[PDB]
RNA sequence: GGUGAAAUUCUUGGAUUUAUUGAAGACUAACUACUGCGAAAGCAUUUGCCAAGGACGUUUUCAUUAAUCAAGAACGAAAGUUAGGGGAUCGAAGAUGAUCAGAUACCGUCGUAGUCUUAACCAUAAACUAUGCCGACUAGGGAUCGGGUGGUGUUUUUUUAAUGACCCACUCGGCACCUUACGAGAAAUCAAAGUCUUUGGGUUCUGGGGGGAGUAUGGUCGCAAGGCUGAAACUUAAAGGAAUUG
RNA sequence: AAUCCUGGAUGGAACGAC
RNA sequence: UUCCUCGUGGCCCAAUGGUCACGGCGUCUGGCUCGAACCAGAAGAUUCCAGGUUCAAGUCCUGGCGGGGAAGCCA
RNA sequence: UCCGAUAUAGCGUAACGGCUAUCACAUCACGCUUUCACCGUGGAGACCGGGGUUCGACUCCCCGUAUCGGAGCCA
């Protein structure tokens, strides 16, 4: 049951019909130079850290 | 989806890859490379003689893989199997083809397309349907934007191309013709014969296909593979 | 009243234009009234290309593309957040953006 | 050094097929569909499901002996959409990340020369 | 009602009147 | 598999999928456009054959033969009809699965007729540019299609030539287009919808408030469906058009 | 002094006027 | 007249001899929203009548009332 | 009478002698939806009956009942 840590580098905007969700692009700490886009639930800032229970996925960007 | 299936069977384990063996595929001599890859079949049982199921196998592969250069990048080639001798089975030519990306990229609007096709036979009693394609080009010094033709130029072009291909085939057997195709000299013949009519960029030919093969003739095939 | 001069389209001199079918609704619409776009797109995306280049033999291969001419009907076109609508005066702007 | 196969990803709406073969196409390996890894009938087409399928067939090819693969990407074609589905590219990327090697991608979506007839009616799929 | 369907209705009616008058004539 | 989601359905008898062939019939993508031809409907693969036709050029010929049209005649989308052929997709009807308060409607899966062709009928349509045809004149600008003329213009050949393809200039005829309003119009809008109260170039057809009614009847055409012609009684003060603000 | 590059969307039900 | 069958909440319809009885609609109350629709909830029963068997009959049996169907032929 | 198969939660269905047993429907809640639906997570629920074999029977042996389908038939 492994995980993947990633650092935030760039917030994009809010998403979801109710806007309680945020898109972000992160940078993997180990195996760096990898930048994936994800959704997030609660408050967030740049340079925070998140825990992908699965690293191999990404949401439909809105842009 | 997983548990949706109401019934597996109308009325009411063994691995298959241990049952199989690998075979090395050899191309003819009109190619800088020969070892195209591998293939799979089951063992030659007493009632199958796996060679028979393996005989008519066709493989599609890149001319760039066969010649090293990425200039022959699109140019897919179809090779039929014709003979087996101990895990290094041979092939012969069966047809050429372009890639759809290349074709669509060549195709643009505000230029006129031209297509020809012939149904000619060889000296070695092969029968080929060859397809040719061309596209107008906008001369330099040209301001007007579309560069179309007048539909008689086109017919003249088509006549020229047809007689050219009939000439260049009759005299070429099959591999003679392969060696004519590969260096794209036919394209230069076309442009030299048609420049006096109309510019004509992008004179790559098109896919070519076989219709009728002659008798097998083991010797002609083995003449290629040393 | 008359809302447009070409009346919807680019037919002046024909009578008949041999229609096509929309890709979304399969509706039969003339070729000229229709709304042709061309989705010339790299095959995979701008993202995974790096992984592909990393894992690909035949370096610098091409990253080829996908080409297709898409005819939409008016209804589906508007519904898809395309040509959406314009005011009475900028209707006449014939050019793209 | 390498040994090649062929992927033949058919990524429609409503599903995604990944089934990998030898260069001749006749002999096949590891045919799997997106619906075989999830229970919706809805997510059959989803990128996650296609990704899982790609992981599975990557494992199977690796344990067989295959290392490289060519890609033939395909949509429904014919009279239908003629554009790929969502679950093609994700699975492509997925088998790339799994450990395999790639060569000579190509699309083979069957395009006609003005085929028979497209369904729905001249008024369309009203919805 | 849409004139197309008004016309259709009238046509069917005329069929009926034609045959009921043919019963005699 | 198909869906917004599902289900009907097919599925260890191997579905779906992959590959190789084979048959059938329809279609003629991408090129394909503010482009072409045609009297209009309408017409898109190649080659060949048949005859036709517009434009241009012409120091060719005839010599007013011309323009528009009642009656009258040809062609006439699709659907439809009759009789054979073929009948792959799609698919009125119909059968079904769902949705729904109900849904014989939209969605989905099957599916006859028809969709294709030959012979013969029908003879309409938002058959629309909703703008009759012929002729003259009146503002600018550019692009384009076909032809034609010119230019030591460019390029290609055999440096060279002739051609051909481009460029510049000009012109005849076309599909059209951008700006403006001197004008017109109820206005939208219009290079014709202008040259009409300063009312008249020629000519054919049509309309006279809305409804009833394109109905009834009688004729005539039609295998039939139906078409063309076509009222009144009665009823009503408003229907209606273009634009303004909400 | 090194240095290859890109844009992209699906969608259920919702009668009436005292 | 004979034979066969049926009788259940306001209507339709069901039930293993084993709780004063399943459902659906209707009705009533509340809510959303003015009403329908919709969501939550309740009430309503001497299972046609009179007898008996059974510890226990809506049902098992006989009789009575009513409805419905079939037969009602040979001359 | 013979051969074979079947009996499993309120319905239906799957199962190996190292388990009072799985599944979708049904219902009890928890959720999520403006609401309706849709959709999701936890629970409570069953091996036809009877003997026998077995460190152990849903499962194997025997018998019996019921059902199916095909063969059959001297009181």
């Amino acid at each position: 049951t492994p995980v993947t840590l990633a650092k935030v580098i760039k917030v994009l905007g809010r998403t979801g019909s109710r806007g309680g969700v945020t898109q972000v692009r992160v940078e993997f700490l180990e195996d760096t130079s990898r930048t994936i886009v994800r959704n997030v639930k609660g408050p967030v800032r740049e340079n925070d850290i998140l825990v992908l229970m699965e690293s191999e996925r990404e949401a439909r960007r809105l842009r | 989806a997983v548990g949706k299936n109401k019934r597996l069977s109308k009325g009411k384990v063994v691995d298959p890859f241990t049952r199989k063996e690998w075979f090395d595929i050899k191309a003819p001599s009109t190619f800088e490379n020969r070892n195209v890859g591998k293939t799979l079949v089951n063992k030659s049982t007493g009632l199958k003689s796996a060679s028979d199921a393996l005989k008519g196998r066709v493989v599609e592969v890149c001319l760039a893989d066969l010649q090293g250069s990425e200039d022959h990048s699109f140019r897919k080639i179809k090779l039929r199997v014709d003979e087996v001798q101990g895990k290094n089975l041979l092939t012969n030519f069966h047809g050429m083809d372009f890639t759809t990306d290349k074709l669509r990229s060549m195709v643009r609007k505000w230029q006129t397309l031209i297509e020809a096709n012939v149904t000619v036979k060889t000296s070695d009693d092969y029968v080929l349907r060859i397809f040719a394609i061309a596209f107008t080009r906008k001369q330099a010094n040209q301001v007007k934007r579309h560069s179309y033709a007048q539909s008689s130029h086109i017919r003249a072009i088509r006549k020229v191309i047809s007689e050219i291909l009939t000439k260049e085939v009759q005299g070429s057997t099959l591999a003679q013709l392969t060696s004519k195709l590969i260096p794209e000299v036919i394209n230069k013949e076309i442009e030299n014969a048609t420049k006096d009519i109309f510019p004509l960029q992008n004179i790559h030919v098109r896919k070519v296909k076989l219709l009728k093969q002659p008798k097998f003739d083991v010797g002609a095939l083995m003449a290629l593979h040393g | 009243p008359k809302k447009r001069a070409s009346n919807g389209r680019n037919k002046k001199g024909r009578g008949h234009v041999k229609p096509v079918r929309c890709v979304n609704c399969s509706k039969s619409i003339p070729k000229d009234k229709a709304i042709k776009r061309m989705a010339i797109r790299n095959i995979v995306e701008a993202a995974a290309v790096r992984d592909l280049s990393e894992a690909s033999v035949y370096p610098e291969y091409a990253l080829p593309k996908t080409y297709n001419k898409l005819h939409y009907c008016v209804s589906c076109a508007i519904h898809a957040r395309i040509v959406r609508v314009r005011s009475r005066e900028d209707r006449k702007n014939r050019a793209p953006p | 050094s390498q040994v090649f196969g062929v992927a033949r990803i058919y990524a429609s709406f409503n599903d995604t097929f990944v089934h990998v073969t030898d260069l001749s196409g006749k002999e096949t390996i590891a045919r799997v569909t997106g619906g075989m890894k999830v229970k919706a009938d809805r997510d059959e087409s989803s990128p996650y499901a296609a990704m899982l399928a790609a992981q599975d067939v990557a494992a199977k090819c690796k344990e067989v002996g295959i290392t490289a693969v060519h890609v033939k990407i395909r949509a429904t074609g014919g009279t239908r959409t003629k554009t790929p589905g969502p679950g093609g590219q994700a699975a492509l990327r997925a088998l790339a990340r799994s450990g395999l090697r790639i060569g000579r991608i190509e699309d083979v979506t069957p395009v006609p020369s003005d085929s028979t007839r497209k369904k729905g009616g001249r008024r369309g799929r009203r919805l | 009602m849409r004139a197309k369907w008004r016309k259709k209705r009238t046509r069917r009616l005329k069929r009926k009147r034609r045959k009921v008058r043919a019963r005699s004539k």
